[PDB]
């Protein structure tokens, strides 16, 4: 017989045994989280370690098949993922020290404390506390002094660490048929199938800065505004030849610029739209805003949920002694049973994280019927782009005002339209270049072309350059800022947010000009538009079972990723930023320091 | 708990005939080896067990199925329905079908 159909059959014998235990494991993690218990926490523990002791051996049989035949780019593909070596081509001793690193790493990143020399006893944390002292306040000093800090008792000792875990990665990478690590996380956005759709993984890292060259201007003339109020803001500590600190940013790493919406407000009278007390008068609780929710998916298209979501999962307010962590999740725990995790309340940021979540759990249903291994999307970003999307879209004043929260008179002018469009720009655009920055350190640090004694000053020197953030304090060689970071001392992929924008943006375009909208792109509305619905579903069903590359040729009519629908969003924004600013001169040297 | 007494055929030689009862559980090979009834490669066990739960999704959950055959060959047909029946009127001229 053909190796093929021994596949076949080994894949059918797999997938079905394989579907049920991850199935007990889902719900053991489930039960887990809704009940805050000891015997839970041996629950969940027992039902998770023996999905990996049968996944293990279900890996360790798809050797033995001769996986250079194989054809029709589904059996091999399925097989691929079980044909995964995983962290076994090591020695057990070597395995076994890069888990307690791990281990370690993660409970020292964790145990984060920091003691102000008042009083050495009385530490701070990472937790609401030192974060909100050095988020919301005005006192420049000890915002550096909690910087220093938070950069002084966590990423000193973890130096040595990271030097030696990223040896061992990239060792370990080797003995698994690949050089870099950062060839290992861009293994994801690679294809070799199809001819014309197939993807090589050094295309990313050009496509990257092709397609973050063109964003440049507008990253200048908002950091060139952001130094017009820091102008504004405190004096004689930014120069307008230089740009601003590391901590002014308004975040621990500066991801985010909305920690400095207030010190940049467009204009100041004019506030943002919200119905929060609108939505308490008219008594709207969690499940009049899953049912608001549920009706404009229903108009946009996408199927009717089934029954069991308002029972099996938890929606809001658990209450007493019956605790459940409710950070915002959406479950799918297979055999057809999803569910959402959530502690709603009476906001728009909950009413948009809502929408997130039962959006993610509607592609969760498109890709259902696909195999098990087939169950997710085409690469890291779709995911999170879909569920993002309904929430972009539904902030709309005409989407407000539609579900009886605006007054029906209500008129928005060019002023809360620029607000509004300047406060998203703040936080959406406002990470693009730090994670380009991250990103590509990070590849190139796990390539070797940065050496040991020339690992700090590199990043240091293009974060200056490149996202315009100079040191607030030296430091030469005897700290690490991007150990103090949740995606780097917990080995998680950061790049899955860079694709995650630009496809959300392209798929909110796309669906812009098939939703028979004119207008502004942050006005557009996919409401009511079973069209826009039938067309993401197209995409949406396809699941992991097609490349990612002819998962973006429904949607959009472009194979390769476009950056256009972020320019295109923010035009009035870019227009008020060119004649606004007519005296000041966009960019940064960086010579200057807030220090020498 | 998971109900898992209900079981399936999962693996067969070839098809089955119409009005085919087989009840065969015996390994299944996959190459050109023989197995001596041993789970090894390429051999599987034909009979899967269900694995259904309350929590299980509409489409999961055990359903029942019920055929009815209805065949009529040279011997006379003895089922049918019960050919409901009218009341009685007299000293009328009428029509009747006793």
């Amino acid at each position: 017989s053909t190796i093929e159909e021994q596949a076949k059959t080994f894949l059918d014998k797999f997938n079905h045994e394989a579907e049920d235990l991850f199935y007990q494991s889902s719900l053991a993690s489930w039960n887990y989280n809704t009940n805050i218990t000891e015997e839970n926490v041996q629950n969940m523990n027992n039902a998770g370690d023996k999905w990996s002791a049968f996944l293990k051996e279900q890996s360790t049989l798809a050797q033995m098949y001769p996986l250079q035949e194989i054809q029709n780019l589904t059996v091999k593909l399925q097989l691929q993922a079980l044909q995964q070596n995983g962290s076994s081509v090591l020695s057990e001793d070597k395995s076994k020290r890069l888990n307690t690193i791990l281990n370690t790493m993660s409970t020292i990143y964790s145990t984060g404390k920091v003691c102000n020399p008042d009083n050495p006893q009385e530490c701070l944390l990472l937790e609401p506390g030192l974060n909100e002292i050095m988020a919301n306040s005005l006192d420049y000093n000890e915002r550096l002094w909690a910087w220093e800090s938070w950069r002084s008792e966590v990423g000193k000792q973890l130096r040595p660490l990271y030097e030696e875990y990223v040896v061992l990665k990239n060792e370990m990478a080797r003995a698994n048929h690949y050089e870099d690590y950062g060839d290992y996380w861009r293994g994801d956005y690679e294809v070799n199938g199809v001819d014309g759709y197939d993807y090589s993984r050094g295309q990313l890292i050009e496509d990257v800065e092709h397609t973050f060259e063109e964003i440049k201007p507008l990253y200048e003339h908002l950091h060139a505004y952001v130094r017009a109020k820091l102008m504004n803001a405190y004096p004689s500590y930014i120069s307008p030849i230089g740009c601003l600190p590391a901590h002014l940013l308004g975040d621990m790493w500066g991801r985010f610029w909305t920690n400095l919406y207030s010190l940049t407000v467009p204009f100041g009278q004019k506030p943002n739209i919200d119905v929060t007390d609108a939505m308490v008068d008219q008594a709207w609780d969690a499940q009049r805003i899953f049912k608001e929710a549920e009706k404009f998916f229903v108009s946009v298209g996408l199927p009717n949920m089934t029954q069991g979501f308002w029972e099996n999962s938890m929606l809001t307010d658990p209450g007493n002694v019956q605790k459940a962590v409710c950070h915002p999740t959406a479950w799918d725990l297979g055999k057809g049973d999803f569910r959402i995790l959530m502690c709603t309340k009476v906001t728009m940021d909950d009413f948009l994280t809502a929408h997130h979540e039962m959006g993610h759990i509607q592609y969760d249903m498109a890709y259902a019927a696909q195999p098990f291994l087939l169950r997710n999307g085409a690469n890291e970003g779709f995911h999170e782009a879909v569920g993002e999307i309904m929430s972009l879209s539904a902030a709309t004043p005409k989407h407000l005002k539609s579900i009886g929260l605006l007054s029906p008179d209500f008129q928005e002018d060019n002023e809360t339209e620029i607000n509004f469009l300047l406060k998203q720009a703040l936080t959406i655009v406002g990470t693009l270049p730090f994670t380009y920055m991250l990103e590509k350190w990070r590849w190139m640090v796990f390539k070797g072309e940065i050496p040991k004694d020339q690992w700090m000053k590199k990043w240091w020197e293009m974060k200056r350059e490149i996202v315009g953030v100079v040191e607030p304090v030296p430091h030469d060689e005897t700290y690490c800022d991007p150990a103090s970071l949740f995606h780097v001392s917990n080995d998680y992929s950061f790049i899955r947010y860079y694709t995650r924008t630009l496809y959300q943006f392209q798929f909110q375009e796309a669906l812009c000009q098939a939703a028979k909208h004119e207008g502004p792109l942050h006005k557009c509305d996919i409401s009511n538009s079973t069209e826009a619905g039938q067309k993401l579903f197209n995409m949406l069903r396809l699941g992991k079972s097609e490349p990612w590359t002819l998962a973006l040729e429904n949607v959009v009519g472009a194979k390769n990723m476009n950056v256009r629908p972020l320019l295109n969003y923010f035009e009035p924004l870019f227009t008020w930023l060119k004649d606004q600013n007519k005296n000041s001169f966009v960019g940064w040297s960086t010579d200057w320091s807030p220090y020498a | 708990g998971g109900n898992y007494n209900y079981r399936y055929r999962l693996f067969r030689k070839s098809n089955l005939k119409p009005f085919e009862r087989d009840i065969s559980t015996e390994i299944y090979q996959a190459g050109s080896t023989p197995c001596n009834g041993v789970q090894g490669f390429n051999c599987y066990f034909p009979l899967q067990s269900y694995g259904f739960q309350p929590t299980n999704g509409v489409g999961y959950q055990p359903y029942r199925v019920v055929v009815l055959s209805f065949e009529l060959l040279h011997a006379p047909a003895t089922v049918c329905g019960p050919k409901k029946s009218t009341n009685l009127v007299k000293n009328k001229c009428v029509n009747f079908n006793f």
